[PDB]
């Protein structure tokens, strides 16, 4: 097969690629922070990094960390409306290969 | 040699890479913002975090939109040439594709377009990862039960 | 330690977690079809779900269609402004676990 | 038993689950939007393709906003109890946060909202798989030579 848009004699990646987005929590939504502990995202992030920074794949920490927020945490606050709320952190990725933090 | 694939990324350059931490805990009173309480033991957490992974962490405190923009513009016009990858983590208050300067927001776009592969040669084909702590609106999560 | 955030009684999670968007494009960009061999992403995903599916987690698929799609198109146009252009496709993750298609 | 980690979603249920494929192609004239073609064998190749993941496959050709929308809440009112995950295809033309039925636009959000984790209970804990072929803005890579 033959097409106008494939197999370029002069090899170009986007400009775009090979980034990631590590986001606290999900599109349009209010991101929580723990006045003494630190963000629940961070608290999270450094964790799940010191425990399987050495074992898996970026993406499969990443999904721990969201795992971890998600379940582990809630929101507490005088103010009703901010109280009992809950967060989803949101991993955006356009890297083009698998990311191990050690070789 | 035998088979090669290359699914993963060559992480085994001299370094692993920069890892820029910007915290800005206190704004601006003309910014009507108050300070993100906490955030040192984030941007602690991260430095300690990110030394164990032998990347070179560099911490800023309490920066404004310029000064934001010029670390950005400065660190993307190093010679990655020796290392790995590139991390930059923002600890701020922000809003979708913002994030606030002690003085006023800066535009993400703004901040990784000086590392698009085409910008930051010394990068290209390397993982530039940004790690952001901040807000993307103003919703909330009521959560369901489980 | 303790705090007023974490370990509640009643166990939730947030109403957005357990969602993956699997966008053909970077955020703001067009997205690219070919009229006979059709869109760079949709070969590109079913290509590799074909060959990976009962092999790799899902995140690790979309990391190849990443790569495929990067690498092996280009743009094609009569219109200098459409011609020669990359695309990146973009993973959006807020799932909790890894996702295995086989068991 | 032994040691129960759970690092990865439970897909042994009865069923896969549902994999829905709007494949929009012709557009209605007072949109004075055109045709897609080549959008067929996109439809074609992930109907063929999910098959073989045991998923139960349905098109939809064409739709309006409102039978998207109708589609969208007709589905997940269903009984998912049997069911492992959810798949939805979306074939069309669109902008960021924005995909086009036949007459009009609809806004992601309000397609993704009716399988929230507390509006559709029996995906609740489940994956929820939403593959977007379209626009996102009007944005142009001009990439960098490797």
């Amino acid at each position: 097969a033959s097409g106008v848009d494939d197999d370029m004699a002069c090899h170009k990646i986007p400009v775009e690629a090979d980034f990631l987005y590590a986001y606290s929590t999900a599109p349009g939504y209010y991101s929580w922070r723990n006045s003494k502990d630190g963000s629940w995202f961070i608290q999270s992030l450094c964790a799940m990094l010191k425990q399987y920074a050495d074992k898996l794949e970026f993406m499969h920490i990443l999904t721990r960390v969201n795992r971890k927020v998600a379940t582990e945490f809630e929101s507490f606050s005088f103010d009703a409306t901010f109280h009992a709320k809950k967060q989803i952190p949101c991993i955006v990725s356009m890297l083009t290969k698998e990311l191990y933090f050690y070789h | 040699s035998g088979i090669s694939l290359d699914n993963s990324y060559k992480m085994d350059y001299p370094e692993m890479g920069l890892c820029i931490i910007i915290n800005n805990k206190n704004f601006h009173k003309s910014t009507g913002m108050t300070s993100r309480s906490g955030t040192d033991v984030d941007a602690a957490n991260l430095r300690e975090t990110f030394r164990n992974l032998k990347y070179e962490v560099r911490n800023k405190n309490d920066l404004t939109r310029e000064e934001i923009v010029e670390l950005m513009r400065d660190v993307s016009k190093e010679d990655h040439s020796k290392r790995s990858s590139f991390v930059c983590v923002l600890l701020s208050h922000g809003e979708e594709g913002i994030i606030f300067g002690t003085n006023g927001p800066v535009d993400l776009k703004k901040i990784t377009n000086f590392f698009r592969g085409d910008r930051c040669r010394s990068l290209t084909g390397k993982p530039k990862l940004f790690i952001i702590q901040a807000c993307r609106g103003t919703e909330l999560d009521c959560g369901i039960e489980t």
